């Protein structure tokens, strides 16, 4: 997981 | 039960990535445990890639020292042998 | 603190048209904040491929975005600027040929660099799921090696990329 | 006081020691030859990479170990764990991927290896150096890549196997 927020 | 026929890899990862959980299969059906690790995450611990006597590799196992220790798996002396490399 | 990995392209579009809301997937699910740019006065924003992050999560940027942010890696910033200047110059009086090329051999990696941002196929998930009950997925990037593939959000992926999903799972027998 | 500092990891293989650097460059391979060669035909291995150098065209890339690296100094060695522990993460999903991935796999690796040799290949001359010591260096694009990848070459190499964009280049 992790995106841009 | 359950001997050790010999130690395929090594590797670290998250704690708790062993067990019945890691064969393919296993990954395969409900994904892998060890996904997305990274030394940063704080389960670190070293994992053995451990294929068993009296079955295929495709059952074979991510175990650490302490999870083969409360198995009671023999053929420890391999763990010994493989805990063996210098520089 | 993030670091500039690649420069991918330059362009001049609305202030404010930067940063997060900027990537692909924000703007397919939010729309672009650059939306339909043009009237409009307008700043010159960098699009640029992070360290560590997927070409899906490429963001435009501006030289302050950029400082404000403390990123690492904008010495790369000079050179890319530097280098722009270089190539006009050179490109200032060219064969009408010479142009040509430069804009078909151009069109040809700004499609290419597209490309990478779609995954041309799921390799493997996560045992662990998201509260939604979404797993993360290992995905393979259209014209990336291997080397260059990656975890990516288990939502983020399931709403542009189901059917390698669909079919990943299709794949297990 | 100097010291190149690695961009990106391109390849690795098992070649012969010592055949790695300055030698196995597409160019000095051509010119004088390969020293891995020969290799596994018996003798020593040593698992080495490819490095795409920061400041460099491809064309310049060489074979390396953990070690030469660090016998040089270089910068960025902290992208060499990244790929290890990638390339191992992978090399472990072969044995147990089924054909029908692997062969994707292998169709994949297949052509970005053929990308990454483009880039290695002048695709037009774009301008050009009048300080010739005989000859003038040359502004490069190359097949695969931006003009924001454009990179001055030296002349007299160029010319050893790329003329034919040179001769044309020429309008006049």
């Amino acid at each position: 997981a992790r995106t841009k927020q | 039960f359950e001997t050790i026929e010999r130690f395929m890899d090594c590797r670290i990862g998250r704690k708790g990535a062993t067990g019945a959980t890691t064969t393919i299969y296993a990954v395969e059906a409900d994904g892998d445990p060890n996904a997305g690790f990274e030394k940063n995450k704080e389960p670190g611990e070293i994992q053995y890639l451990i294929k068993w006597k009296g079955w295929s590799h495709i059952h074979n196992t991510w175990e650490t020292e302490e999870t083969l220790k409360q198995q009671n798996v023999r053929g420890m002396k391999k763990l010994d042998n493989y805990k063996k490399k210098d520089q | 603190f993030e670091t500039i990995e690649r420069f991918m392209d330059c362009r001049i579009g609305r202030k404010g048209a930067t940063g997060a809301t900027t990537t692909i997937y924000a703007v397919e699910a939010d729309g672009d904040p650059n939306a339909g740019f043009e009237k409009e006065p307008g700043e010159i924003q960098y699009l640029i491929k992070w360290k560590g992050w997927s070409h899906i999560h490429n963001t435009w940027e501006t030289e302050e975005t950029l400082k404000q942010q403390n990123v690492r890696g904008m010495k790369k910033l000079d050179n890319y600027k530097k280098k722009d200047q270089e190539t006009k110059r050179w490109l200032k009086n060219a064969s009408p040929e010479d142009v040509e090329y430069y804009n078909c051999q151009q069109e040809l990696t700004d499609d290419l660099h597209k490309q990478y941002q779609i995954v041309g196929r799921i390799i493997a998930h996560s045992n662990q799921k998201s509260a939604a009950g979404y797993p993360d997925y290992y995905c393979k990037w259209q014209g990336l090696p291997y080397s260059e593939c990656s975890w990516e959000d288990g939502a983020l992926i399931s709403k542009k990329f189901q059917a390698c999903i669909d079919e990943y799972f299709s794949r297990k027998k």
